[PDB]
């Protein structure tokens, strides 16, 4: 029984948000819904729970005021409202069925509080000087750079490609963020055999595929 | 001083209702079920039910729904139980008891009645005729010489016997009573010392309540 | 003065809560501070040990409170309903010596659920000043199984 | 309803001797077991509660435990043990006792101390005849009576009674009454108690000493 | 009211060993709940009730405790167990997770495998240019990278990110980024990407003007 959360989201300050934590079946309304906030760099943090045979929802005490529990049983969907945004709503959000502990968790919410405006990021293939190799290997790379805000989803072939395979978290450079990764495959899968980063940035609605390929000296 | 006082023995006739009642003392009466519980001569224990006097309510053993009926009066801290058209089946021994009403107290089937017995039979109420029992002539047997009571024709039970007012109790076998034609018959054995008797006075005390009964009679050495 | 003490919300820890006794087996605990009311998950409920009338859940305010009604509920495993349609109160201020709640003279027989999902309100009059509760289940359909909420105020 | 078993509902063991009895329940009753001591005069007393837990004013001799789903009392014994004991089920309505156990002394045998008396005149003068024979501290229990009247067996109205098993002794007694009318008792002259446990009797003459 | 304590809040292993992780409770609770969350996931249920195994949970794992002590132990540690634990009461209100025990993984040290990458043509056009170095699958994270064009040691416009412990070989990657406008990239000839723990760098390079 799985729990899947909406997509990231962008917010001004003062504004309102409304995340929804769906279910795979029927049977949630036989589990209570917690939500829990885990802040930038921070650990777990409860904000409350709602009965979902009663839509009866109680709070914690630092989330009294500006956060609403809601349910619709019909489409097997609870929601989390949160009015009047600051800048310290700016955090991840889980929902989690309680069954004994929290046994199911949501993949989380990604909220960003702030006032900028988007950016799209620039995509750009790294590939070693004239594919120049590095012995039975070789290391390919994508640069994702000058995007706002968090997060963005970076994949290899699809996310075919997974050992080997190393991402870089983002740093703010200096107002806008910029992401790398990195990929290593043997020498004789490329350039013989396509290699594509997969770049999505959903509050820009950007998704890029970039082919590495080989190029002269530059 | 918890204590649980029953009704002294009761007779009736097939057919009729006969209600015996249970004291208590040494504790809050209100607050503690009182239970009942049934014995046949010779088979062993049956519950009956239960009543909380505090409140009135009631519990019973699906065997007892027609026949058994309980009530409590807790300004005399006093519960009662009735037996509704008595049959030969309801001739027995009834005993009370006590639980918490509250498991994990120490309370529960503590205390327990001396019980009542229940003589369900339309035979008429007759006074016993004591008689002495003594070797003929004194002739003694030893070192020793036996001496009794028997207690002959009586209706119904019980009957009370003690030796000197009681204080002969040593080398005393009392027989339990024996039924035949509506009457009850019972003797007591009591053995002492050939110096003892007959110099010295051995008599007979008997007591039977239902008809008002007392007798003392005395064991005197007879001839043939 | 009809405020919930803590049973839902779980402001009345679990440790506050106890019984005379609580089933459990392989597949299932059902623990005293299951008796929550409107609690959800499996085995969500209070059940004895045993069902007679001898058994008792306990709460613990670790603090007198004035207890003005009790809310009770059912619970329904699988095919089975189960609640307890009537029950008596006692009451303690050290937990050791134990009061029933009488009522005009008379030890107060509550009236309790008629089936395992609705929550049925009985009121305290006159209102209870007590540090502990007892609840006793004195009927019960299928099962002895109890959700609460006890109602008041300090 | 839950049904109570006890085995083995007979017994007969000797002082100092260490006993056990044995309820099983047939449903589970979760050591909600109390065992209960019966004695001849009809008083019961609580020995244990909720299975294993002693009567404070129950000498710690006895015991009570379990081995799901058998409940044991047990006496690590004295004279005054002898009794009917009983377990008793509360775990659920209605409660229900075991059948019981009855505990007899075990004590060495012993003859019948016998003796024989002759109907009073107050009897007599109102037309019966009561002949009775004391068969006082026996062991074993069994024992027979027979009367002879003139030299010749008597069967018709005899009535025996027995004593339970006595506290401080542990022997057995027991009382034979041969009962006549007044008019028959006088047609005969010697009237003779014989006890079988070879027989032991006793006689008197209406005659003479 | 019911806090949680995990102590300490890091604690390194070699893999194999066996670690214990200790979760007090300011005060009584009936069970106590465990969670395993690594970067950029979902926290994953471990422990129910104290001590029974979530769905999928290895065996490796167990809880045990009573009372105000609990604790989570792997029995022989794997490198995929690097990690943060949360313990987790739901005994009163309100619902509480315990501040989170880190667990690092003891490995031999290990060389970063260095890659230097020139920036694309398309990139060019925009009018930047970053060069990028990889600096990947070290042990311990010390490593200083070093930024050379045309032999002369760089200083500024250079951006680090570090990667935390890898699953499978416990080792850290770095990834750096010197960026430049394309017109001061396009003065120059040769770039050099250093990486130094000891004394000497590994070093990697590209020509703007060969392969």
């Amino acid at each position: 029984i799985q729990l899947v959360q909406s997509g990231p989201e962008l917010k001004k300050p003062g504004k309102t948000v409304k995340i929804s934590c769906k279910a795979s079946d029927y049977t949630f309304t036989d589990y209570s819904l917690h939500w829990v906030k885990q802040a930038p760099g921070k650990g777990l943090k409860w904000m409350g729970w709602i009965n979902t045979e009663t839509g009866d929802p109680a709070y914690a005490d630092d989330f009294k005021g500006r956060f609403a529990f809601s349910l619709e049983t019909s489409v097997r969907t609870a929601y989390l409202q949160i009015n009047n945004l600051k800048n310290e709503d700016t955090a991840i959000y889980f929902c989690a069925r309680e069954d004994d502990g929290l046994a199911s968790w949501g993949q989380g919410t990604t909220l960003t509080v702030s006032s900028a405006k988007t950016t799209a990021p620039s995509v750009y293939p790294l590939a070693p000087v004239c594919g120049d190799t590095t012995g039975s290997s070789v290391t390919l790379g994508c640069l994702v750079k000058g995007y706002f805000p968090e997060p963005v989803t970076l994949t290899w072939n699809s996310g075919s490609l997974s050992s080997g395979v190393h991402t870089f978290p983002a740093v703010l450079q200096s107002d806008l963020y910029t992401l790398s990764s990195s990929v290593t495959v043997t020498s004789s899968t490329w350039p013989s055999q396509s290699i594509t980063c997969n770049v999505a940035h959903p509050a820009s609605s950007t998704k890029v595929d970039k082919k590495i390929e080989p190029r002269g000296p530059a | 001083q918890v204590q649980l006082q029953q009704s002294g023995a009761e007779l009736m006739k097939p057919g009729a209702s006969v209600k015996i009642s249970c004291k208590a003392t040494g504790y809050t009466f209100s607050s503690y079920w009182i239970e009942w519980v049934k014995q046949r001569p010779g088979h062993g224990l049956e519950w009956i039910g239960e009543i909380l006097p505090g409140s009135g309510s009631t519990n019973y053993n699906e065997r007892f729904k027609g026949k058994a009926s309980f009530t409590a009066d807790s300004s005399s801290n006093t519960a009662y139980m009735q037996l509704s058209s008595l049959t030969s089946e309801d001739s027995a021994v009834y005993y009370c008891t006590r639980t918490s009403y509250y498991f994990g107290s120490s309370y529960d089937f503590d205390v327990w009645g001396a019980g009542t017995t229940v003589t369900v039979s339309s035979a008429k109420t007759t006074a016993p005729s004591v008689y002495p029992l003594a070797p003929v002539c004194g002739d003694t047997t030893g070192s020793s010489v036996t001496l009794g009571c028997l207690v002959k024709g009586y209706f119904p039970e019980p009957v009370t016997l003690t030796w000197n007012s009681g204080s002969l109790s040593s080398g005393v076998h009392t027989f339990p009573a024996l039924l035949q034609s509506d009457l009850y018959t019972l003797s007591s054995s009591v053995t002492v010392t050939s110096s003892t008797w007959p110099s010295q006075s051995i008599t007979c005390n008997v007591a039977h309540p239902a008809s008002s009964t007392k007798v003392d009679k005395k064991i005197e050495p007879r001839g043939p | 003065c009809s405020m919930p003490l803590g049973m839902e919300s779980k402001a009345i820890s679990d440790a506050q809560i106890t019984a005379s006794s609580y089933f459990t087996n392989m597949f299932a605990t059902w623990s005293p501070s299951k008796a929550r009311l409107h609690l959800q998950g499996r085995s969500n409920a209070w059940r004895p040990q045993v069902n007679n009338p001898k058994e008792w859940l306990q709460v613990d305010f670790q603090k007198t409170m004035k207890v003005t009604g009790v809310t009770t509920q059912g619970v329904k495993s699988l095919l089975t309903s189960m609640y307890v349609k009537e029950f008596l109160i006692s009451s303690s201020q050290d937990g050791h010596q134990w009061t029933l709640f009488f009522q005009n003279g008379k030890v107060k027989v509550f009236q309790g659920n008629q089936d395992s999902f609705t929550p049925v309100v009985n009121s305290l009059d006159p209102p209870l000043l007590t540090r502990y509760l007892r609840i006793h289940p004195q009927s019960w359909v299928h099962q002895i199984a109890l959700r609460m909420e006890v109602l008041g105020c300090e | 309803d839950i049904q109570m078993t006890q085995s083995p509902s007979s017994l007969s063991a000797s002082l100092g001797e260490r006993v056990s009895l044995t309820c099983r329940a047939s449903q589970e009753i979760s050591g909600y077991l109390s065992w209960l001591q019966q004695k001849p005069d009809g008083t019961i007393k609580r020995l244990i509660y909720a299975a294993s837990t002693l009567d404070s004013s129950v000498p710690k001799r006895f015991s009570g435990s379990r081995s799901g789903s058998d409940y044991s009392l047990t006496i690590s014994l004295d004279s005054e043990d002898f009794a009917v004991y009983y377990c008793l089920q509360y775990a659920s309505y209605p409660y229900t006792f075991g059948g019981g156990t009855k505990v007899e002394i075990k004590r060495a045998d012993a003859a019948p101390t016998v003796s024989i008396f002759p109907p009073s005149s107050e009897q007599l003068t109102s037309g019966g005849a009561s002949v009775v024979c004391f068969l006082n501290n026996f062991y074993p229990k069994d024992i027979n009576v027979k009367w002879k009247i003139d030299g010749s067996e008597r069967q018709n109205g005899v009535l025996n009674s027995w004593t339970d098993q006595d506290s401080k002794d542990s022997t057995y007694s027991m009382s034979s009454t041969l009962t006549l009318t007044k008019d028959e008792y006088e047609r005969h002259n010697s009237y003779t108690c014989e006890a079988t446990h070879s027989p032991i009797v006793k006689s008197f003459n209406r005659n003479e000493c």
